[PDB]
């Protein structure tokens, strides 16, 4: 029964292992996108003010 | 007299009846126990390792 328990715990571990990676990279890329777009909005507004 | 005693005991034990229960050789069983004990110990160790994992 402990050997079966090995089977399910290892299966759960190997299933959950990849799940972290895509979520981590998605969080990182969305945070970078948010920062970049906020900066870009700031610069476009500021340059529009300069032009006006 | 002791030879007569031995032969009468042999006849009594040959005539004696027992239910069909397997009973292994008298000398070796003890050794088996030791091995069996070791087996369990090894098993327990492995069990512990498994639980540890």
């Amino acid at each position: 029964k402990k050997r079966q328990r090995m089977i399910e715990v290892q299966d759960e571990l190997l299933r959950l292992e990849p799940q972290l990676k895509q979520l981590q990279t998605k969080y990182d890329e969305l945070k970078e996108r948010k920062s970049s777009l906020r900066n870009a909005a700031y610069f476009l507004s500021n340059l529009k003010q300069l032009y006006q | 007299h002791l030879n007569f005693l031995k032969k009468r005991l042999l006849q009594q034990c040959e005539t004696l009846k027992v239910p069909p229960k397997k009973m292994e050789d008298l000398t070796n069983v003890s050794s088996l126990l030791n091995m069996e004990r070791a087996r369990d110990k090894a098993n327990e160790e492995g069990l512990a390792l498994l639980q540890e994992e």
